[PDB]
């Protein structure tokens, strides 16, 4: 209950979330005892500091009405609460793949500008933090929105959701089943992030002279902080700014209650009207959801940053750690092959769930990771060396067929080895997601580690029946392609 | 096609350690 | 303000104590009194007491004092699913019939600690609250809500916030209802809860025994509908602690516990003064633990519990039939269904079973379409009353043509209802499958497409049980005798 | 069986004017 208790406890979270790396062994351990002083804080403060009367519905009537004033399209789209991706749009009338049937003008928008032109300009005009994280800056810019009843914004405001799927949201025990994953590291860092940037806003709010006109001087908690990070990072949108020259980020009213599913980007800024434009990404008949396509993101990136799993998503991806070791004899010739292609001597690849499963880049790198001498020799010297690595991302020009079969006997090995690595294996994931009942964040953490695996078991297959292509090639001794 | 492609909820790096 | 509201609520009240307006009118006057509730609800703040924790950060205290009054509180978590809400999961294996929740009197809220509490003043002077224990608990339910020190505020503050009784839906959800039997019990609870609300706002204003009352500060319509929608979808009826009296209550803990088909399994112990359940069925840990609320149909879940349970195999619609005063064998077949206790008429139900209905409607349907020869055997001489005996028993009808005419008469019947619908099963199939719709409006397009398919199945039926019994009469068959 | 079943939701009548 006092101001000094959570002035204390802020203190001590503030020196936790900033001091180093524990070592990934030590991650977990340090998480559970953020979460635990996080928890403790949050217990005493009383949730969010602002909140509305009504219910959410009954606030998309004003925003309607303050983006119809404003020129934005209004007509030919409702609200509706769907089970699967919570609020969306749908079609009242029948819309045409193609039809520009929504367009949002920029002084609709909150961006970093109209951030630095609030009553948040004088904290911005000094804070490091701040001038630095446009997407941080977005974050406490919709906070002192919120918290100002006057705000141009509230019709846009009293509409937001006021709870995510962000693993911010997750319990401990949601959390544990992404255990030995790829993703959870960065569900560590996130949350470590956001705890440190709490406490430190909430220490620079009670003291710095620029900020005795915020409203959040009277009231910051840290679900406030939780929420206002969690809103930015699921809607948050890069645009140009108004004379084209660079970019800012942005919340784009509208627009963004549009849900996610496959396709291709239909939605783009016009600099000439200086509104955003989204075209039908297909024919969407009347009383059916209006979709967009967010961006090719894995469901890594979907799950952490933007709170769900998306069931079939064509880009799903996971990461692979490879690079040449200086411990190689042919180290130096294979670091100046993969520089004059462009390519790094040790880099962070994807693997892909559809076809292919490697990109060009990748494919290079294994090429050149398994040459020998004599071939990394015609990728460096005589009038056809710039033409071989030109070609050394194309699947229809190998180096030799030797080559392909130690590439793909690599591959194979290590994506084997990467699957060991996880506490669980894919037929106990299927099992736990058929014989228990679980919370839609815990079949998101369930359904991630599954998705890591799957992907990695698809390497291992591919790079089986590549392998064995190859091996028939060369034991048929059959004609190498020539570009 | 698209001269300024607008990415919905695009990822941002929020580590203020590093930056 | 404050006189603004009395002024809408006397308005309200009036409207609302109207009598019914016929039933071609029913529509317009709801949508006459939504109107005046919006703008009332519009005019107010919501739930007048909220809290600042999400809900399950409540669900330890919960636990914590049911544990310290004696409950059962081992073996299972709370968890938010995503088909049922908030349900008890099992923590260990429980093994069908195992006696594995248990809640003490002194944890319920009932109509007696309605009468012992603050409210108690109050419920002795009014009319409405003496006759009617549902209305009671609301009360209740509200002022120990508003109560901070009230000793169940560990189970108030982990209630829901909101219901999908169709006091919750849009006026367009509601219009999908138009023309089916439910939508005027629908009319009916929204006339009825919008009467309650000002009929005891005013109530509260002038009774001096509302003095001590929260609400004598705060009573929004919010208040009211949750208060009603938490105690209808919830409340149970239980023996007095003296054994020969039924009262109502609310019962902590059990009461997560959601819906799937079998049989009742929970009862009362009145020795040790503890409501208890044994589990319906097998529930490995890691699976939701279901409890079987009763033999309700669709309707009545929708309606008065907020929820459609598809493979209700209780299902049922309403079937109204009468013998008619100008039938010239009115008065024998009115005292035949009078000495085998059935009224002249009734409202009756077709059930999705194999027989499509009672024993009691079978017996209607035989005496409805007796001859006067009939009637005399089933009211005069020695095997008069063994005859009324069996008239409910499929396997001893009255006579072949007896059968062939009631089955006639019933697939009529049920086709002709078929026929007073605004949409075909078929146009409903085709609604559910190509429009993206909310909860609430899934609830009541089942729902039609529901009372449909159970008038279908009963054409189906009576139209095989009447080719079945005119063969028997073709083939002079020997009819049964009950020997 | 139980001498008490217990239904949970148990519909009851809220027509205050025809009860
Ligand atoms: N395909 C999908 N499946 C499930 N949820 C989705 C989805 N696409 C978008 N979402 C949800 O919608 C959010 C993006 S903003 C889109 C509007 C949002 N549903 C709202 O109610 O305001 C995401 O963070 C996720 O919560
Ligand atoms: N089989 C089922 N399908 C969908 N909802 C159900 C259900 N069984 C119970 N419910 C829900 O649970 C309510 C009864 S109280 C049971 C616990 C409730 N889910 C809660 O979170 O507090 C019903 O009103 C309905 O909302």
């Amino acid at each position: 209950v006092s101001p000094k208790e959570i002035l204390n406890l802020t203190s001590e979270l503030l020196q936790k979330c900033s001091s180093p790396a524990p070592g990934p062994g030590k991650e977990w351990e340090e998480y559970v005892q953020i979460r635990t002083l996080v928890e403790k804080i949050r217990k005493k403060q009383k949730g969010l500091s602002v909140t509305f009367d009504g219910k959410r519905e009954d606030y998309f009537p004003d925003l309607m009405k303050w983006a119809s004033e404003n020129g934005a399209s209004v007509e030919g789209f409702e609200m509706v609460n769907f089970k699967e991706e919570g609020f969306g749009l749908r079609a009242t009338r029948d819309i045409k793949a193609e039809e520009l049937f929504l367009w949002v003008p920029r002084k609709l928008l909150m961006t970093v500008e109209s951030a630095k032109n609030s009553v948040l300009g004088p904290l911005y005009s000094q804070d490091r933090i701040l001038q630095a994280m446009g997407n941080i800056a977005l974050a406490f810019h919709l906070l002192c929105e919120r918290a100002s009843p006057n705000s141009f914004w509230q019709p846009y405001i009293q509409t937001l959701p006021s709870e995510y799927d962000t693993p911010l949201y997750f319990e401990e025990d949601e959390v544990r089943y992404l255990q030995s994953t790829q993703a959870i590291h960065d569900v560590f860092s996130q949350y470590k992030n956001t705890a440190r940037q709490y406490a430190y806003f909430y220490k620079v709010i009670q003291t710095h002279p620029h900020a005795n006109k915020l409203p959040l001087k009277d009231s910051f908690t840290y679900e406030d902080y939780r929420w206002a990070v969690s809103s930015v990072m699921t809607r948050q949108n890069q645009i140009p700014t108004e004379d084209g020259s660079r970019v800012t980020l942005a919340l784009i009213p509208l627009w963004d209650m549009c849900n996610h599913t496959n396709g291709l980007i239909t939605t783009g800024y016009n600099l000439e009207d200086d509104r955003c434009e989204c075209v039908a990404l297909q024919d969407f008949r009347a009383g059916e959801q209006i979709y967009i396509f967010y961006g090719t993101r894995s469901n890594a990136e979907f799950v952490i940053h933007s709170g769900f799993f998306f069931d079939n998503n064509s880009h799903d991806r996971v990461k692979i750690k490879l690079g040449v070791s200086k411990s190689d004899r042919l180290y130096a010739m294979k670091a100046e092959v993969l520089a004059r292609a462009g390519i790094p001597t040790s880099s962070v690849f994807a693997l892909h769930f559809t076809e292919p499963p490697i990109s060009a880049q990748l494919l290079a790198f294994l090429r050149v990771f398994c040459m020998t001498e004599e071939e990394l020799k015609e990728h460096l010297l005589g009038d056809s060396a710039i033409d071989r690595i030109f070609t050394l991302g194309n699947s229809e020009f190998p180096v030799s067929w030797d080559n392909e079969v130690k590439l793909w006997t690599f591959l194979e090995d290590r994506a084997s080895l990467l699957l060991k690595t996880y506490k669980t294996t894919i037929e106990e994931d299927k099992s736990v997601l058929k014989n228990h009942d679980l919370s839609v964040r815990a079949k998101m953490a369930i359904k991630l580690r599954l998705g890591e695996k799957e992907i990695l078991e698809k390497a291992v297959k591919s790079a089986a029946v590549n392998r064995e292509y190859y091996r028939q090639q060369m034991e048929e001794k059959a004609p190498l392609p020539k570009y | 096609t698209l001269k300024y492609p607008i990415e919905m909820g695009i990822v941002t790096n929020w580590d203020d350690m590093e930056k």
